[PDB]
RNA sequence: UUCAUCUAGACAGCCGGACGGUGGCCAUGGAAGUCGGAAUCCGCUAAGGAGUGUGUAACAACUCACCGGCCGAAUGAACUA
């Protein structure tokens, strides 16, 4: 089992993400538009889903 | 498969020493006892089996793992004995894992094992009928026992307060329960004090750890780190026997033999 | 057959009822479950002193295979069920239609005892008059 | 928009030309409940005004041609602040002003004003809440049926925030190490400011 | 273990596992034969939810006899009864209809043309005159 | 939109000297001296009064005077290195394996070592850059200090030992292991 | 011997079970078939509608004292001939009850109401109504508020 | 291009509050802002929705609209090619 903190600080990096959803690609919470080129930097982001 | 699927009866014939037939509150007379054991299933699809053991005995043996902690069928395994009011005795199994992966350093195999005892005591205090009360397991007063089955080592808290009796003299009644929770030796002053107090810097260890699983942690040091000039040091002090062949064992298999 | 056939045929299923003996925290995937496979939460009840629940539903025998694997990998194998079965209910769904809920369970049914597939409308076992 | 801000002007106007006094009242972690449980008790007594310090600034400046003595106001209209305006003995009304002191709740990643001890007595709840005991490592035994930790263990420093885990146990328990009250800051009076105690 | 309402051997266990273990033993040592596992069928009741709303009719091979009937839904609560003991078959009539009467709402003329019950004569299925 | 003239302001202060060549930037302090190699921008220093410096974009475009206040950035960051230093703060995050990580030496270049991640026996190695201080600290469990002048130098071997102890196979929601840094400030405390 | 509290919404006029008695009267351990129908006498006066249930428990003494809701009491102001709950679900709560009342359900209120003129604390307790969906004087119940507002059904100042 | 916020302090940033009637009505086995239908109210108000989400079996506990504290000059939105 890990810290409360500590998971917190690992949840910051692994789960507190956003992902595009026509890339899949993973950016930061608060990015409005994709990074990459692929997808042409689409609006069109989730955040990225919590475990159970 | 590896696991139990059923539960078979097998009897066990045990000699004992006057002293500690003494250290009995029961009506007794003897020196030997006859042992009725049990061995029922872990699995909760088996868990009828357990049942019918919980009615055909008295007892019950709690094993908990050091790793895992308190489990669900813990849980429920031991539910259905407090049920039947059976007395458990607990004893803490898999410490032996925690020594070489877990790397418990000096405090947190102490902090385990007081997280266990005290989650395994919610259960029996909470399903226990008014008709024992002192149902409750506890270290210091001898109810529960730490080792690794695996290896085939294991020790409880009266094992180590008589073993100092026979090389230090000291008093046992009230080290077998001063041996367990906030109790620190303080060298330097000779004074068993009852808290941290800093130490006035550089905060003391507990008699636990120093007295307890210090020496296990010393051997275990030794051996896995392979300090051959430094183990027989310790072995002797230990007050162990030689084998023409035993010793001439590597780090990993000593824990077999001198343990 | 012809009263039958005429008066909304429908059959009904039988509904085992099922309490489960749940700790405080894992009484959540018990619903999760329940609402699976259409079982109706009849009460919660607290066992006094202990954190167990105990919750009796409604799960019907159709749905109820491979329910306690489920039920326990949603709960962490805290969940204890007991299971018998308590009365029948109806299907609401037509058992004539054979896309419908219950048309699909009896047209199984009638394919495996050797009888036809469609079944004999009420225009058969009524004389016109 | 200018509009509805020149009614707060005309209000705090009328306000500031009938009674007599005022506090500068510093509101700080105060809750919506606890300043209306201050204005209930001064109701007819006192009443309370606070708003866009910006405005209050403004609106003051506006007025010291017509009324020169409220100058002084300005330079302690600072942080979040009320203004109590008054006709009543200052005395009883700093005491009424500063009464609501409140425990609020030990929250999460909440800067701790001083060391966080729990102590070895017995609690009353059932060994059920023991997880949140054994999360933050305090050790606890069960005695009649209830939780009593068995020795004394602080789970949170002095400044460090109290952690989520260390939070949780303390609401548990009704530990909090801050309780807040509306502090004042300057007394204004019939033309004179002054220090409030 | 027991017979089923469907006519197949029904071996109940605690869980997946506890299952795989018993039929396990059960084709190597126990019976000693090889056999094959399958989901149990379930079984049904036919009912109707109707008031066969037009007239049911049949008539006989011989084109001589000629049945005119309809079909209703029995109330759930005498369902029950029947099943439960409260309405007997063996019971008298206009006797038993002092039970079925006033505890079930019928009116006694129709609850004293009673036939028989179905199936097994004793079912919950009325046939009224 | 072509700006006329576009400015931004970098504030040096008492004890740091800055000598500024065509586009070669030196900052020598208190803490040591740093150099950056400004060349690829574009852009002109001037100094104001010995202890402020004008960097200016004449006739920039949108993507010119961004990058311009960019420069301000990296060279205030290199004054508030020499002044103030810079520390990162990671913590080990770990369910089951401690990870042990020390400081071991092959060939006298100080290789940061990481055992027992996630159970793996493979050893990895991370190199600490020239100017990196690397210190474990007690009373704080689990942490790997990072100590150095230049940001750029202390935040990429941090995110080295970061990137090195990521988890393969596996959901990286569930296994949270790794070496996260839990905090970004300076040698200098409160400063 | 002290005074614990704690708050149920049993329905009026009829008793209540363990279910939401002994996750809290348990470990106290007041006999939750005694507290039951110490909670129907509560009720008992407030029949067919939820309400409040203060306890005292000060070591097995339960209060079952009704506490007030506006609510409850504008439902028990229509004076609601008994409702079947049983017999057909979605039941309305309808009515004209006057001006008075709702005076008369206000001064019990102004104790913990912060509406300090009784005129803020009737068009609160009048607001309830207008979500219950009943009438007041015939009208609108966001009328009569407005009414009030315009002086023309001032309030007794008591 | 159009419409908005703005030194009576705009956007962003960081921090504080986010109430009371009230667990609004009805339903629900449980539904307390946050499974649902409908009602989208009042008081205190600088301000708070019969609620923005997370969350609980249901509570709780955070969070957001909403209003403030710090800084002081511009900013935001929707479209056009
Ligand atoms: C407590 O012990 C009981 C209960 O576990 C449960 O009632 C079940 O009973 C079997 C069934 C009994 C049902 C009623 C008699 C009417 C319909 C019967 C079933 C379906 O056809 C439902 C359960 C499950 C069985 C089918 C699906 C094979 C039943 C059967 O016997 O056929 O198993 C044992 C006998
Ligand atoms: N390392 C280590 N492993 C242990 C120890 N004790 C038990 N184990 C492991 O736990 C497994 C299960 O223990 P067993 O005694 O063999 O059987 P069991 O515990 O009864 O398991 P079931 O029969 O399924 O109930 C063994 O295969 C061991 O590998 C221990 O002290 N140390
Ligand atoms: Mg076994
Ligand atoms: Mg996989
Ligand atoms: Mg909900
Ligand atoms: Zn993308």
């Amino acid at each position: 089992i890990i810290e409360p903190s500590l998971k917190a600080l690992a949840s910051k990096y692994n789960c507190d993400k956003s992902v595009c959803r026509k890339c899949y690609a993973r950016l930061p919470p608060r990015a409005t538009n994709c990074r990459k080129r692929k997808c042409g930097h689409t609006n069109q982001l989730r955040p990225k889903k919590k475990l159970k | 498969r590896g696991i139990t699927i059923k539960s078979t009866a097998i009897s066990l014939y045990s000699e004992m020493s006057d002293e500690d037939v003494k250290e009995i509150k029961q009506k007794t007379d003897g020196n030997s006892f006859l042992i009725n054991l049990i061995d029922s299933p872990g699995h909760v699809d088996f868990s009828s089996e357990v049942t019918a053991a919980l009615r055909v005995t008295d007892g019950a043996l709690v094993v908990v793992d050091t790793i895992e902690g308190v489990c669900v069928q813990t849980e429920t395994v031991l539910r259905q004995a407090l049920g039947e009011r059976i007395k458990p005795v607990v004893v803490i199994n898999k410490v032996d894992r925690a020594l070489l992966e877990l790397q418990v350093s000096k405090e947190d195999l102490y902090q385990t094992f007081a997280r266990t005892v005290e989650s395994v005591n919610v259960i029996v205090s909470t399903y226990a009928d008014e008709v024992l009360g002192d149902v409750q397991v506890y270290p210091a007063r001898g109810t529960v026992a730490f080792g690794s089955g695996l290896h085939g080592w294991a020790f409880t808290i009266r094992q180590f307060a008589t073993r100092y009796a026979k090389k230090f003299g000291v008093d046992k009644a009230k080290m077998m329960d001063r041996l367990w929770g906030d109790s620190f030796f303080n060298p330097k002053t000779k004074k068993w004090t009852n808290k941290d107090t800093d130490a006035e810097g550089k905060p003391l260890e507990r008699a636990f750890n120093m007295f307890i699983l210090d020496p296990i942690f010393r051997l275990f040091t030794a051996i896995m780190n392979f300090k051959k000039d430094e183990i027989p040091v310790l072995l002797e002090k230990l007050e162990i026997v030689l084998k023409g062949d035993e010793k001439d064992l590597e780090g990993k298999a000593l824990l077999k033999v001198v343990m | 057959y012809a009263g039958f056939l005429l008066a909304d045929p429908k059959i009904q299923e039988p509904v085992f009822l099922v309490e489960i003996q749940c700790p405080e925290q894992a009484v959540g995937g018990i619903y999760s479950v329940l609402n699976k496979k259409r079982g109706q939460v009849v009460s919660e009840e607290q066992r006094p002193g202990t954190p167990l629940f105990t919750v009796k539903a409604y799960l019907p025998v159709n749905e109820s295979f491979g329910f306690t694997g489920e039920l326990r990998q949603a709960t962490g194998g805290q969940a204890f069920p007991q299971m018998v079965f308590d009365h029948w209910s109806t299907l609401g769904s037509d058992p004539l239609d054979p896309t419908s809920k219950a048309g699909e369970i009896v047209l199984a049914a009638r394919k495996r005892h050797g009888m036809k597939e469609e079944v004999p409308g009420w225009q058969e076992y009524y004389d016109k008059l | 928009i200018r509009e509805k801000k020149a009614e707060y002007f005309a209000k705090l106007r009328e306000y500031l030309e009938e009674y007599k006094s005022l506090f500068v009242v510093g509101v700080d972690n105060v809750s919506s409940q606890q300043m209306h449980e201050v204005r209930k008790e001064l109701r007819g007594r006192a009443v309370v005004l606070m708003g866009k310090n910006t405005m209050v600034r403004r609106a003051i400046r506006g007025f010291l041609s017509d009324l020169p003595d409220f100058e002084k106001l300005l330079p302690f209209v600072k942080g979040n602040v009320g203004f109590v305006f008054t006709n009543e003995p200052l005395t009883e009304i700093k005491n009424v002003i500063v009464s609501n002191r409140v425990a609020a709740p030990a929250r999460a990643g909440a800067v701790a004003p001083e060391d966080i001890w729990v102590r070895a007595v017995n609690t009353g709840m059932e060994p059920g809440k023991t997880s949140f005991f054994q999360a933050l490592g305090v050790p606890t035994k069960i005695a009649r049926g209830t939780i009593e930790i068995v020795s004394d263990v602080k789970v949170v420093d002095a400044g460090n925030k109290v952690g989520q885990s260390e939070a949780s146990l303390l609401n548990l328990l009704n530990i909090s190490p801050f309780t807040f009250g509306l502090t004042v800051v300057q007394v204004y009076d019939n033309g004179q400011v002054f220090p409030s105690s | 273990t027991y017979m089923s309402e469907s006519g197949e051997h029904i071996v109940a266990g605690t869980g997946e596992l506890h299952l795989e273990i018993c039929l396990q033993d059960l084709e190597h040592d126990h019976a000693g034969v090889p056999l094959k596992i399958s989901p149990p069928v379930v079984a049904y009741r036919e009912t109707v939810e109707s008031e066969s709303s037009q007239t049911a009719l049949s008539k006989s091979p011989n084109k001589h006899n000629r049945i005119y009937l309809k079909a209703e839904p029995i109330d759930e609560e005498v369902s029950l009864a029947i099943e439960n003991g409260i309405i007997n078959p063996r019971d008298d009539f206009k006797a038993r209809a002092r039970i079925m009467a006033d505890d079930y709402g019928w009116d006694v003329t129709d609850a004293r043309k009673i036939w028989c019950f179905g199936p097994d004569g004793n079912g919950p299925n009325l046939v009224i005159d | 939109m072509k700006y006329i003239q576009t400015e931004q302001q970098i504030e040096v202060p008492e004890g740091v000297t800055v000598s500024i060549k065509s586009r070669i930037v030196k900052v020598v302090g208190p803490r040591g001296t740093l150099t950056k190699n400004l060349k690829h921008i574009d852009v002109t220093f001037t100094k104001v009064n010995n202890q402020l410096i004008k960097v200016a974009v004449h006739n920039g475009g949108r993507k010119h005077v961004a990058a311009l206040r960019t420069v301000k950035s990296l060279v205030d960051n290199m004054i508030t290195g020499v002044t103030k230093g810079y520390k990162y703060k990671m913590r080990y995050v770990y369910a089951h394996f401690p990870i042990n990580v020390n400081i071991v030496e092959k060939d006298g270049a100080k290789f940061i070592e990481v055992r027992n991640f996630l159970g793996d026996k493979k050893i990895r190695n991370v190199p600490v850059r020239d100017g990196v201080t690397i210190e474990f600290s007690t009373n704080v469990k689990d942490e790997i200090v990072l100590s150095g002048n230049s940001v750029e130098d202390v935040s990429q071997n941090a995110a080295d030992l970061q990137q090195i102890c990521r988890v393969r196979n596996k959901d990286i929601r569930k296994f949270l292991d790794g070496i996260y840094v839990s905090h970004k400030g300076f040698i200098t405390e409160d400063l | 011997n002290e005074v614990k509290y704690l708050y149920l919404r049993a329905v009026g006029g009829e008793v209540g079970a363990s279910a939401a008695l002994a996750p809290k009267i348990g470990p106290l351990g007041l006999s939750p078939k005694k507290v039951g129908e110490d909670i129907a006498k509560a009720t008992k006066e407030f029949k067919g509608i939820k309400v409040t249930v203060q306890l005292k428990i000060q070591n097995r003494q339960a209060a079952a004292s009704v506490v007030p809701s506006a609510s409850s009491l504008v439902i028990t102001a229509l004076k609601e001939p008994p409702r079947d709950r049983k017999k057909d679900k979605n039941v309305k709560h309808s009515g004209n009850i006057q001006l008075d009342e709702i005076i008369e359900i206000a001064r019990q209120m102004r104790d913990k109401s912060f509406g300090r003129t009784l005129a803020s604390v009737t068009k609160e307790i009048l607001g309830t109504a207008q979500s219950v969906g009943c009438r007041v004087d015939f009208k609108n119940p966001h009328d009569i508020i407005e009414g009030i507002n315009a002086g023309e059904i001032e309030i007794p100042e008591n």
